[PDB]
């Protein structure tokens, strides 16, 4: 079976370059850590109004100012 | 007398068949391929991620006006 990818690739030069185009593609998506980055960025793409909501006693944390260090860092990608 | 054969000049030409002007062959070929190709991947996120900061700036200025 050794020589048959080399009685074939000799033979029909098409198909066999298909298969290995059908492999390192199923395989590497769950191999590199780039991935996981294509989805946090693709959650903290903001399309719609983020809506403030009511206090009451807490306050667990996020006062009204915005540039204060309350909420999350996405602020990664921009020094990436 | 005045009949045509000459003394000497001769050739000939070939009847030789042979041109193997080759050529990069034997596996430095699929080299120049490859590795271009994913210098044009290697140009992508450089760009993408790029225009994808300007997307999400794009998106700011809708949502910081609109009350």
């Amino acid at each position: 079976v050794a020589a048959f990818l080399k009685n074939v690739w000799a033979k029909e030069p098409v198909l066999v370059a298909s298969f290995a185009i059908a492999g390192l593609a199923v395989i590497l998506p769950t191999l590199s850590p780039y991935t996981k980055y294509s989805l946090m960025i693709n959650r903290a793409t903001p399309y719609n109004y983020p809506v403030p909501l009511r206090d009451d006693g807490n306050m667990p944390d996020v006062p009204s100012h915005p540039q204060d260090p309350q909420g999350p860092s996405l602020e990664w990608l921009k020094r990436l | 007398k005045q009949d045509m054969p000459p003394v000497g000049g001769y050739g000939p030409i070939d009847y030789k068949r042979n041109l193997p002007r080759r050529g990069l062959s034997g596996y430095s070929m699929f080299a120049v391929g490859i590795g271009a190709l994913l210098f044009g991947y290697w140009s992508m996120m450089k760009w993408n991620r790029e225009r994808r900061r300007l997307q999400i700036e794009d998106f700011e200025a809708r949502i910081a006006l609109m009350p």
